[PDB]
């Protein structure tokens, strides 16, 4: 059974910083890439960054290009996600989603991690 | 330097490899493989080859010229800069190759000038090249040779005895080699490719006529045995390992593994680029190319060998002229049979010329990326295109000269399809999987193509295709049997040794280039090789 | 980025009744990369439709995917109560990847 399991959900201030897990079961974390989609409160679902299956090709979107830095743990199976200068305008809802697959898709989902900026 | 250029479309890669690996590998050389291998048994190593090696192989030599935007020698500077030599190899295999394939269309032109007059001159037994044996194929029913076994041996040969006598240069073949080289060097140096008309006359004619030959030849009487011949295999012929070797050789040579091609024609794919599926389309292409050229060439053997009176096995030449005997005689049964040995020699000059120049490119293609801004685009590179073609135009006159039919065979054996193929297919199954290392390189064509390669191209780089090619060529090497001619002449030992220096040319650029490099860095042994696998 | 201008949100339908979504893209999205994610009401998104005509796991037959290139739709032959979500379409082929907007389909 594939399950994701994001962690670290909690408020920071302005400028701050914070960093989930994506904890995954199930599967072999090492063979499907992985990538963080955010939900803003308006529903407006944004991907905000992708890293590979062995992490040498990390992609980010231009809202995030310079400020998230995401990375994996292949030995203990866990996603992270290291957030730095959280603006106003970054309040979502997180999902880690297991998209390896370009022609698949994020097949499966996991729970989600409230950041909230105040 | 100049940027390295990209396909201007989708199709340009697609009619490059469909011009390049499907070319007399699948129509002339895949016939007297599986004729001189028995024909049924041939298909087995044939069919193992193809899917645990062949395909794998092939879509892997793409891909890594897809990744590294660089072709056959400068690709494997960002895979592991230590086996640099697996490229080096790859020009030696191409360059030979490209030696003894112009020499077959060299022969093809041949047939083909000699077909323009009213009587085709292997039809009968009455020129100045024949021999008092000759009957004519209806009347050896009713030591006898047909007139395109002499006309093939004793006009387009002119086979002297051994190859201790080379004879003299044929003239003929000598005019028709330079007229192929005149017509490669002005397909490359003015770089024409014939972008609006390969996609139609090109891509489908050759195949529309093999279609003709299929026709052709499963309406022979007598065709039945021959398919027979060709599919039911003898078992007791797998245990000797030249099959295997040969099956293997013809994988890798179909398919233009080993070469730098497919590197080359991979390295002007775009990055985000999905290869897989064109690849496997192509490569289905390939094999079903050779695998219905088999059933209408053996269909044609097996009516030889019901007019003729002899077995199946017997009746043709168990060697490269097999294309050249069956196919001639099959059209010497078609309705206008001028026209119809026209169109099939224009089919075998469309398919040698269109390979030819998709390897030549790719030879050149890696000799110029090892050197950019020496050899730029023109006044210094075209030099070095007419260079390449006239040294390699008087390496084929060696295969011109009355004894040079021994010459072609010691290259075709040795030279570009056999150990050398095993050995270069080998190392680079072997980097990838292990040095490079399949997760890696599986995380590379996710990151271009969308997804990652199945078991079967991950399992078939890492375990089937080296203990496939380690397997054969230990099995050759413990059982082995030297190189023979249409089953009867014995090579002297001077020719294999010949024969085993060009394979061991095409094998020496791997360990001399380990050696080179691991000599020309600095520090301890450990640590140059830690540096050596770090690609760039 | 390929902005991928779906379909207005607010859209209510009869259940039982044949609904479609358009999704239009700002860039050309090859029509393998293109795929359509079911989101409900207060759970994370899963995947319905990928490689705009697939049919993932769990998705009953009923939906369909069609479109190439620039228009994209989300076709549903007849609609049930549980077919009460929100519906993003996404090319995941450019790597600055974006999904479409919302398209809530909601009952009467
Ligand atoms: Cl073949
Ligand atoms: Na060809
Ligand atoms: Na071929």
């Amino acid at each position: 059974e594939v399950q994701l399991v994001e962690s670290g959900g909690g408020l920071v201030k302005p400028g701050g910083s914070l960093k989930l897990s994506c904890a995954a079961s199930g599967f072999t974390f090492s063979s499907y890439a992985m990538s963080w989609v955010r939900q803003s409160p308006e529903k407006r679902l944004e991907w905000v960054a992708e890293i590979s299956s062995g992490g040498r090709y990390i992609y980010y979107s231009d809202t995030v290009t310079g400020r998230f830095t995401i990375s994996r743990d292949n030995a203990r199976n866990i996603l992270h996600l290291e957030m730095s200068s959280l603006r106003s305008e970054d309040t979502a809802m997180y999902y880690c989603a297991r998209g390896e697959v370009r022609q698949r898709g994020f097949d499966y989902w996991g729970q989600g991690t409230t950041l909230t900026v105040s | 330097p100049p940027q390295r250029e990209k396909w201007s479309s989708k199709i340009d890669f697609v009619l490059s490899v469909a011009g390049g690996f499907v070319g007399l590998g699948n129509v002339w050389r895949f016939p007297y493989l599986c004729y001189k291998n028995g024909g049924g048994a041939f298909l087995i190593p044939y069919f193992i080859f193809l899917f645990g090696s062949g395909l794998p192989v092939f879509f892997l030599e793409i891909i890594i010229g897809q990744y590294t935007s660089e072709g056959g020698i400068t690709c494997w500077e960002k895979i592991c800069p230590l086996f640099s030599g697996i490229g080096y190899a790859s020009v030696v295999i191409v360059s030979l190759l490209n030696v003894y394939y112009i020499v077959i269309l060299a022969w093809a032109t041949y047939y083909l000038f000699q077909s323009f007059q009213k009587e085709l001159p292997w039809a009968h037994c009455n020129h100045s090249w024949n021999t008092p044996h000759c009957m004519e194929d209806t009347m050896r029913k009713n030591n006898f040779t047909s007139p395109v076994i002499e006309f093939w041996e004793r006009n387009v040969l002119s086979l002297s005895p051994g190859i201790d006598h080379p004879g003299s240069l044929k003239w003929d073949l000598a005019l028709c080699l330079l007229l192929v080289w005149l017509v490669c060097f002005f397909c490359i140096w003015k770089g024409v490719r014939s972008t609006g008309k390969v996609v139609y006359f090109t891509a489908t004619f050759p195949f529309a006529m093999l279609l003709v030959l299929l026709v052709r030849g499963l309406t022979l009487p007598g065709a039945g045995a021959g398919i027979k011949f060709y599919l039911y295999p003898d078992i007791t012929r797998l245990e000797d390992p030249q099959v295997w070797i040969d099956a293997g050789t013809q994988i890798f040579f179909s398919y233009a593994i080993c070469l730098g091609a497919m590197t080359s024609l991979g390295s002007y794919n775009k990055y985000k680029y999905n290869s897989y599926r064109d690849c496997m389309l192509l490569g289905c292409l390939n094999s079903g190319t050779s695998f219905v050229s088999g059933f209408a060439i053996f269909s044609i053997l097996g009516f030889m060998a019901q007019e003729q009176g002899v077995d199946i096995a017997d009746v043709a030449e168990s060697g490269p002229g097999l294309a050249f005997i069956a196919y001639p005689k099959a059209v010497t049964m078609m309705p206008l049979p001028t026209f119809w040995s026209i169109l099939f020699f224009i089919m075998l000059l469309l398919l040698g010329l269109d390979s030819q120049f998709v390897e030549v490119e790719g030879q050149i293609t890696s000799l110029v990326d090892l050197y950019p801004s020496f050899l730029r685009k023109g006044y210094r590179r075209e030099i070095f295109i007419a260079f390449v073609c006239s040294i390699s135009y008087l390496l084929g006159l060696t295969m011109v000269t009355e004894g040079g039919m021994y010459v072609f065979q010691l290259f075709d054996y040795y030279a570009a399809s056999g150990v050398c193929l095993l050995w270069v297919a080998f190392f680079e199954c072997f980097v990838i999987a292990w040095i490079y290392g399949v997760n890696r390189f599986s995380e590379d064509i996710r990151d271009m193509i969308g997804y990652r390669p199945g078991p079967w191209m991950k399992y078939s780089w890492a375990v089937i295709t080296p203990v496939l090619c380690v397997g054969c060529f230990i099995f050759s090497l413990v059982k082995y049997v030297p190189l023979t001619y249409n089953k009867t002449y014995v090579y002297p030992n001077w020719a294999i040794g010949l024969g085993w220096s060009l394979a061991l040319s095409s094998m020496l650029c791997v360990p001399l280039v380990i050696v080179i490099r691991l000599c020309q860095t600095e520090g301890p042994f450990l640590v140059r090789v830690k540096y050596l696998l770090t690609p760039r | 980025e390929n902005v991928l201008t779906q379909s207005p949100a607010i859209m209510s339908t009869s259940p039982g009744e044949k609904v479609t979504m358009t999704c239009r893209a700002s860039s050309s999205v090859g029509s393998s990369y293109l795929h359509w994610y079911q989101q409900k009401s207060g759970a994370s998104p899963k995947l319905w439709i990928y490689s705009t005509s697939n049919l993932a796991s769990g998705v009953p037959a009923r939906f369909s995917g069609s479109g190439s290139g620039t228009s994209y739709s989300l076709t549903i032959s007849s609609v049930e109560a549980e077919d009460a979500a929100t519906y993003y379409c996404q090319q995941f082929s450019g790597y600055p990847l974006t999904f479409g907007s919302g398209t809530k389909l909601e009952m009467k």
